[PDB]
């Protein structure tokens, strides 16, 4: 055998008693930096998972408190660390700044602003290694989280506190759905009722830094940044930073959840966190598993996605939604990580790639997409419409494998509905316009339009109702349900508009 | 500071400094060789010893030789005098033309541009090639990926991109030959000398070749793409201009990384690749971006092992690619050169928010007509031309005309076809295709367009060959 | 870490690390010779039946062994360096290979004072006048200052001549190897 | 020796997939870290620094030459194994032999579909 603190440079200090001069209860010396981990000697008073600070300004956290030398993961590039450097405690479990002083800022995985707009002047520091709310604090998911996308709001409704899952092959429309959901909250974030305002957090993990820069620019182009945080552990950043980024974001969101406000965190994407964690492990010699992922690449996500809860009135009534993104490989949604995360969340949104090639954007595959919990949380107008839209599409999907006029009718209905469900990009529509268009579609009025022409009808229709009939939409929204008189109106308006469209 | 070697295990040396260690990634000179042996630190093993990966053959090293610490990572010359030269990974010329006399030096290990530097507007790099600039537009500071094998005109396309970028955008280029066969390295050198991108007489060369041969130890095939990146970062930063960067190949970059990781003893990852595959690729693909000073485009050849597009190497590369250019053999039999396939070539910026509505509608129309013609090809082959109506024969005629018009005569390829090089600007390509689709030229013989530049030259060729 | 003065010879393994530490610490404070004296003393002091029996049982609490070593090292009145080294070995649990340490340290001190190992394996018994000429000629190989520590060995297994080792340098003029060399060459 | 003495040589290794196995044994016994299929990390450097001596010197270095025809055995057409791909990405061609063709009666059992040479038209006489 041998030892790791049994080196000459240490045994000499100990032999001639010189250790009385250098502190070891509050300061250590890096025995060896390698493979992104530093074996550090000293730090007798370091708590597990404390956040120690190196002598180059770096920062790491102590994982292994081996009997003779701590083991420290460096949140950065070890290029800057040299055997012999002095590591100092900080007496604080690894934590991150929180508050509303972060809103509109870009911060790296540790809360250090990287947009060059000055320090994050926050007061509260919240741990990252916190526990999720227990059984009792939570209650069911009741309010809706308006996505602003026709398909998501109609067929895969999302509540608040519900962990969704945007899972689908790369270059399919996942980041696009996230950006639509983040821009669609502008309307709610310009009122007074704190029951509606939703503060968004976007964690960009292992994602090209140019892409995150363009995303921030696109958000600020729509003043959807005054209320968003953007945590960024991009591709270049050392693996430990890509490992903490989701926990930093989830803590910055828990700060809201615990204070009666509603947040919405988008991990983009957890698969790259899992890859970074596998790197971190295999460089610590830990055993590999299935696909070389460590044994605990499930207690890596669960302890993160279990914090996206829905507090009850006793604890504040807060919330923290979550929309983890996942990039399946070619078509396998049975791989290790897609399955490990499909069994942690309360829903799924499958973005098929064939649909995306065939021009059906968003590519949301229905049938494979469910929201087990969102049905209880859905505006009753959208329920009055979806209850039948889902049925019509379900019937259509059976007759899509092949006729008498019955199946021709069903095919026509299905094609019309799917042609409606397409949508642009960065153009989310309030729920009232969604009910208007989906109603005018499901109730057959578009049966007499050439399929390709629906793609235009919708557009025009929106304008005609965004101006002429503000009052009807106002009544629908305020009452939340299509009142029978409101149904009669919507009917006569759709008929009149359809009359002379061509 | 002078350490001493204490172990030589294969291509992994271990040096024992005393006074003060070199931080990771420093380059050490091994004293007492005749060929410059350069080690690069990779770990600290405690006890004032560092495990260095050697950048050249380590036969003849003696436990106890003196290793002198340079002070900063591998440093290379990066002036404009590195243009038209060949230089190995450590920056030593291997063209037998003398020293690379430059006043600047740059370290090959420099961190990626900070977030504030990054430019937020996705532009389009006008390559001057009709098919590329139309269906798969190349983006400034985007990592293009050039599929396709040999025999289909890949070196010619590289030389043409170099020439066109040097003329249009007035920006130089680079060529990092990761694991580059020595025979093909010499052939590429002489091809460039022929075509004139390299020029031995006047110092007006447009390429700065960099070759990490296929026989140099693995530690010196991983750090050659970084040498190319540094030579090009000089042009982006210190001269504010657009740049190309061809990394042939980008699978041998991951292969070299995997071999080095195995040598350092690290546990292998999913498929035997290094545990740091994603970050190793990231810390090199993340310097290829458009800052505000300039930009570094990059055309990276890709090998897909066993046609596995899920394999961790081509699955980690594709997370960065911003384009694609599937050179195909089936399109070279027809003689349509470049062989670029129009229906496989993707591009992330082919979106009407970026290129513009006109560009996008035209490109999508071309794609749709070509798909429809490919489908009708099957019906014609099976049953016969009779089976088609004129509502289809018109699309067939238009598709044949478009397939012709995509071919272009390259300037460097004058030796083959004799035709003159045509650098058709973007607007001319758009107008030509928008018009050929509008039926405006349904009467001209197809050979009017074959191997022409703009559409006007196609009109002139029709007039000439029609008399 | 603090600069340390390397030994003249390098020994490797556990004993290597401990001996290097002790030698570098002793070079500072210049206590090398008395350190070697105390090392030899602890040699025997760790061979008394009770001590050598209680320092092998693993069921003697570690602190018990450390305190017993401290008490013994008060009676023997060792230098601070040697007492600290004995302690160190005690609580790291590596005292079972204390003889390896001191032995290595001896080899570390011998080369420090410059007494290169030697050896002369002879075909058979040897005179002592021949040994005189042997020493007087081998002294021709050293550097300026070194000393010769020749350990003769009789060997009839070889045929004739002799085998001389000096540090590493190995010169073989035994008739046996000449015979096998000739048979090899003319086969 | 011939190559740099202005002569023309030709060297046929048979097999190289047994030099690779011998080197794997040498390494695994020296305790060097293993890799895919247990081969060390040098099993590419191994071959590459060999099959890159096969050159065709110019007329200033003599005009010599040294062809190379490494023979490789693939386990049931598994061209994707480690060594077959290591040595397929170093060389300028491949003459693929198959046993469906050897028993149909097409002997030598060369499979012109998969066999390629990356010099091509050159390296032939104008007649051929
Ligand atoms: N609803 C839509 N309509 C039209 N185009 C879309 C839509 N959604 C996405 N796209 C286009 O798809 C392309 C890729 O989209 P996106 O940025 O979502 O990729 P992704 O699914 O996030 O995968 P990656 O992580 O590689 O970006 C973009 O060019 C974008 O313009
Ligand atoms: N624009 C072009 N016009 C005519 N022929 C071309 C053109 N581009 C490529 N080719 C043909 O394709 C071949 C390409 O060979 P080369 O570029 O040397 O290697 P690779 O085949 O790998 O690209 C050339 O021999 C040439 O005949
Ligand atoms: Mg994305």
């Amino acid at each position: 055998k041998t030892g790791t603190a049994e080196v000459s440079s240490i045994l000499e200090e100990r032999i001639l008693g010189a250790d009385t001069s250098v502190d070891l209860e509050e300061t250590g010396r890096v025995l060896s930096i390698g493979d992104g981990i530093a074996r550090v000697h000293g730090l007798r008073n370091v708590q597990a998972e404390e956040m120690v600070e190196f002598s180059s300004g770096l920062k790491g956290m102590s994982l292994n408190l081996e009997p003779d030398n701590v083991g420290v993961v460096v949140f950065g590039n070890d290029k800057l660390i040299k055997e012999g450097d002095i590591v100092k405690r900080t007496g604080a479990i690894v934590d991150v700044p929180v508050g509303e002083e972060l809103l509109g800022r870009v911060v790296d995985a540790l809360g250090n602003a990287i947009d060059g707009k000055g320090p994050i002047g926050s007061k509260a520091r919240r741990r990252v290694g916190l526990k999720a709310p227990g059984i009792i604090p939570r209650i069911s998911v009741r309010e809706p989280m308006q996505t602003g996308i026709k398909a998501v709001d109609s067929l895969v409704p999302i509540g608040r506190g519900q962990r969704e899952l945007i899972i689908g092959d790369r270059q399919t429309g996942k980041t696009s759905i996230a950006i639509d959901t983040i821009i669609n909250q502008k309307r709610f974030n310009d009122g007074t009722d704190e029951k509606k305002k939703l503060y968004c957090i976007y964690v960009a993990i292992g994602q090209k830094r140019s892409t995150v820069a363009q995303l921030v620019k696109r958000l600020t182009d729509a003043d959807a940044m005054k209320y968003t945080i953007v945590v960024s552990a991009t591709a270049s950043d050392a693996a430990p930073l890509q490992y903490l980024a989701p926990y930093s974001g989830c803590s910055m969101g828990e700060y809201f959840r615990d204070n009666g406000k509603h947040a919405l965190i988008i991990y983009d994407d957890l698969s790259k966190q899992a890859v970074a964690y596998r790197q971190m492990s295999l460089l610590l010699r830990r055993p590999p598993g299935r696909e070389a992922y460590p044994g605990d690449v499930f207690y890596l996500h669960s302890r993160l996605l279990e914090r996206a809860a829905k507090m009850n009135d006793a604890f504040g009534g807060g919330s923290l939604t979550a929309l983890p993104v996942i990039e399946t490989q070619a078509g396998d949604v049975s791989a290790y990580i897609p399955t490990n995360v499909i069994s942690i969340t309360d829903g799924q949104i499958f973005l098929e790639t064939e649909l995306f090639y065939k021009g059906i954007r968003p590519a949301i595959n229905v049938g494979l997409s469910v929201s087990r919990v969102g049905s209880a949380a859905q505006t009753r107008a959208m329920k009055q419409v979806a209850g039948t839209m889902k049925l019509e599409l379900a019937q259509y999907r059976e007759v899509a494998a092949f006729l008498d006029a019955a199946t021709q009718q069903l095919l026509s209905r299905g094609v019309r509905l799917t042609e409606l469900l397409k949508q642009g990009q960065y153009s989310p529509m309030a729920i009232e316009e969604q009910v208007a268009v989906i109603y005018a579609g499901v109730r057959g009025y578009l049966d007499k339009l050439e399929p390709s022409k629906i793609t235009k009808f919708e557009n025009a229709f929106l304008s005609h109702v965004i101006s002429q009939h503000q009052a009807l939409l106002g009544k629908i929204r305020t009452d939340g349900k299509i009142s029978e008189e409101s149904d009669a109106k919507l009917k006569e308006i759709v008929t009149n508009f359809l009359a002379g469209f061509e | 500071t002078t350490g001493r070697i204490v172990a030589v295990i294969g291509a992994v040396v271990d040096v024992q400094f005393d006074e003060g260690l070199p931080p990771i990634l420093n380059a050490l000179e091994v004293q007492g060789r005749e060929t410059r042996l350069v080690l690069e630190v990779a770990q600290h093993l405690g006890e004032s010893t560092v495990r260095t990966i050697a950048m050249d053959g380590t036969e003849g090293l003696v436990r106890g030789q003196k290793v002198l610490d340079s002070g900063a990572p591998i440093r290379i010359p990066v002036g404009p005098e590195t243009l038209g030269r060949i230089m190995n990974v450590i920056g030593e010329p291997i063209d037998e033309r003398g020293p690379i006399k430059t006043k600047q030096f740059a370290a090959i290990h420099a961190e990626a541009p900070e977030f504030v530097e990054m430019s937020v507007e996705q532009e389009i790099l006008v390559t001057g090639i009709k098919v590329v600039d139309l269906l798969a537009p190349y983006a400034k500071g985007g990592k293009i990926g050039l599929f396709g094998g040999a025999g289909v005109g890949k070196t010619v396309l590289i030389m043409e991109l170099i020439n066109n970028v040097a003329k249009a955008h007035g920006g130089y280029s680079v060529f990092a030959g990761v694991g580059e066969r020595t025979r093909e390295g010499n052939d590429l050198y002489h091809e460039m000398i022929e075509s004139g991108v390299i020029n031995l007489k006047d110092a007006t060369s447009k390429v700065a070749l960099v070759y990490g041969q296929m026989n140099e130890p693995p530690g010196a095939r991983a750090r050659v793409a970084l040498t190319g990146l540094t030579v090009a970062e000089y042009f982006r930063d210190q001269e504010g201009q657009d740049v190309l960067l061809f990394i042939d190949n980008i699978f041998r970059f991951t292969q070299a990384g995997s071999e080095v990781s195995a040598l350092l003893g690290r546990i292998p990852s999913a498929v035997g690749y290094q545990p740091t595959l994603a970050t190793d690729m990231g810390t090199m693909q993340e310097r290829i971006t458009t800052t505000k000073k300039g930009s570094i485009t990059s055309v990276q050849a890709i090998y897909v092992p066993a046609d596995d597009l899920t394999d961790p190497a081509p699955a980690t590369t594709f997370a960065h690619l911003d384009a694609t250019t599937v050179l195909s053999r089936a399109i070279a039999e027809l003689g349509i050169y470049p062989a670029v396939d129009p229906l496989d070539s993707t591009s992330r910026i082919m979106d009407p928010n970026i290129v513009g509505s006109e560009h996008y509608d035209v490109a999508r129309g071309v794609q749709k007509i070509l798909q429809d013609y490919k489908s009708l090809q099957d019906i014609i082959a099976i049953l016969g031309m009779d089976e088609l109506s004129e509502e289809d024969k018109l699309t067939v005629s238009r598709a044949r005309k478009i397939q012709r018009f995509l071919s272009q005569p390259f300037q460097v390829a004058e030796v083959f076809t004799g035709h003159l090089g045509k650098l058709v600007p973007l607007k001319e390509t758009i107008k030509g295709f928008q018009q050929i689709l509008a039926g405006e030229y349904d009467h001209l013989p197809e050979q009017a367009f074959y191997m022409v530049g703009p559409i006007e030259e196609a009109v002139a060729k029709a007039d000439k060959l029609a008399e | 870490f603090a600069k340390l003065v390397r030994p003249p010879v390098q020994i490797y393994g556990i004993e290597g690390r401990y001996a290097t530490a002790l030698y570098s610490a002793a070079s500072k404070q210049n206590k090398l010779e008395q350190v070697e004296k105390e090392l030899l003393r602890v040699g025997q002091i760790l061979k008394e039946p009770k001590m050598a029996a209680s320092l092998l049982n693993p069921y003697v609490k570690r602190s018990v062994k450390v305190k017993s070593l401290s008490d013994m090292t008060a009676k023997e009145k060792f230098s601070p360096l040697t007492s600290n080294l004995i302690n160190l070995l005690a609580e790291n649990g590596r005292l079972t290979n204390t003889p390896a340490v001191i032995s290595a340290f001896s080899t570390m001190m011998s080369v420090h004072r410059g007494e290169v190992p030697c050896t002369v394996t002879t075909a058979s018994a040897l005179d002592e006048a021949t040994l005189t000429e042997l020493k007087t000629v081998l002294k021709s190989f050293l550097s300026k200052g070194q000393v010769l520590k020749l350990e003769v060995k009789i060997d009839p297994s070889i045929m004739g001549g002799m085998i001389v080792r000096i540090g590493e340098k190995y010169v073989d003029m035994s008739a046996k190897t000449k015979i096998q060399k000739l048979s090899r060459a003319m086969r």
